[PDB]
């Protein structure tokens, strides 16, 4: 018993898409095929749910002109079809099971799929330094403007690996944008020279940046 | 149709009882929404503990239990492990739809509480001569991991053209964050003020940087 589904796709706006759940276990008659859409910031949202033997389906109105719901006998598969994606769509789909009313649960979830609504095509980051203005201080390096993920920022040719810290990128302009922080001692700068080391392989990508003072 | 309310964050300790609310729009929680509470493990986890109110899907610790309290129905982790800080989120039946809260986010002190360490940069010179100023706020090692964050560009609080991570836990086990503001270059040149508040626990803490 496990509700596969792909973890990610790239989808152009104005695109639909059709995501697959293939229902691997003990039953599909015997069990519900719902649907539910995790955004980063906003939790859970039920799109509807599927009967496998009849097909009938009841949606969340918000959702009624945007998912279809469908599923093949023959496959154990459930699938999904959004059409005329755009940039709200962006978001984690997963594919639970329910029981029955009986005991009434979603027992197990499917591990969902990335979509990833962009028109955006491979672009390479732009680093930008962040630096203080006035014991210990606090460096950085903005990664601004990137596509596709991951970025590997790291400090001093792995020099530094403590006071660094890179947080997650966010989305927006259809792009990412990160950025990494590093407390080295107010001792060490301004005198020894802190760089920060950029890489996006989407790209094949590589940069330094010196943090200098201003 | 309907919003199904549930607790921002609550803060437990370990081998303590805690109990999470989850609340109907419509009316008092009937047993015709059957609330099946769903656990979230971060990267994606996800199972549900309780479900039909009362029962609990085979095999979650039976201190996972729910019940319905007043006029909401209710998951109560009797005992709360550290293997238990995870978000929780609580879906109710109407009639032809479901509907997901908006969960818990549950700490389970397994540190001391520490507060967040903020730094506010400003525009670098370089960025600015692309007609872009990007203010960054970074915020780190705060614990629990829940902050709120705002902005006051000229003593006036910002409402558009900020974005910020959700807390993501740090090599410690306590929590980061990271707040973006975006201007033009010349949306930059004409405020003077810039503030980053963060909130967390309730103590808000200041750092801003005269233009």
């Amino acid at each position: 018993v496990q509700l596969q589904q792909p973890g990610a796709e790239l989808v152009k706006p104005g695109a639909s898409v059709k995501l697959s759940c293939k229902a691997s276990g003990y039953t599909f008659t015997s069990y519900w095929m719902h649907w539910v859409k995790q955004r980063p910031g906003r939790g859970l949202e039920w799109i509807g749910r599927i009967d496998p033997n009849s097909g009938g389906t009841a949606y969340n109105e918000k959702f009624k002109s945007k998912a279809t719901l469908t599923v093949d006998k023959p496959s154990s598969t459930a699938y999904m079809q959004l059409s005329s994606l755009t940039s709200e769509d962006s978001a984690v789909y997963y594919c639970a099971r329910y029981d029955y009313y009986g005991g009434s649960y979603f027992d197990y979830w499917g591990q969902g799929t990335t979509l990833t609504v962009s028109s955006a095509k491979t672009t390479p980051p732009s680093v930008y330094p962040l630096a203080p203005g006035s014991s210990m201080v606090t460096l950085g390096c903005l990664v601004k403007g990137y596509f596709p993920e991951p970025v590997t920022v790291t400090w001093n040719s792995g020099s530094l690996s403590s006071g660094v810290h890179t947080f997650p990128a966010v989305l927006q302009s259809d792009l990412y944008t990160l950025s990494s922080s590093v407390t080295v001692p107010s001792s060490p700068w301004p005198s020894e020279t802190v760089t920060c080391n950029v890489a996006h392989p989407a790209s094949s990508t590589k940069v330094d940046k010196k943090i200098v003072p201003r | 149709q309907a919003v199904v309310t549930q607790e921002s964050a609550l803060t437990t300790s370990p081998g303590e009882t805690v109990t999470l609310t989850c609340r109907s729009s419509t009316g008092a929680v009937t047993t015709s929404n059957y609330a099946n509470w769903v656990q979230e493990k971060p990267d994606h986890l996800f199972t549900g503990l309780i479900g039909g109110t009362n029962n609990r899907a085979p095999g979650v610790p039976a201190r996972f239990s729910g019940s319905l309290i007043g006029d909401k129905a209710a998951l109560t982790i009797t005992g709360a492990q550290t293997e238990d800080e995870a978000i929780y989120f609580c879906a109710l039946w109407y009639s032809n739809h479901w509907v997901f809260g908006g969960g818990t986010g549950l700490t389970v002190l397994g540190q001391p509480k520490s507060s967040p360490s903020v730094t506010l940069f400003p525009p670098s010179s370089e960025e600015l001569e692309t007609n872009k100023a990007t203010l960054v706020c970074t915020i780190t090692d705060f614990y629990p991991g829940v902050v709120t964050v705002d902005w006051k560009v000229d003593g006036t609080p910002v409402t558009q053209g900020m974005e910020t991570t959700q807390p993501s836990k740090q090599s410690n086990n306590k929590y980061m964050a990271s707040s973006y503001l975006t201007l033009t270059a010349r949306a930059w040149e004409r405020h003077s003020s810039y503030s980053c508040q963060v909130t967390h626990e309730g103590h808000t803490v200041e750092k801003s940087l005269s233009r």
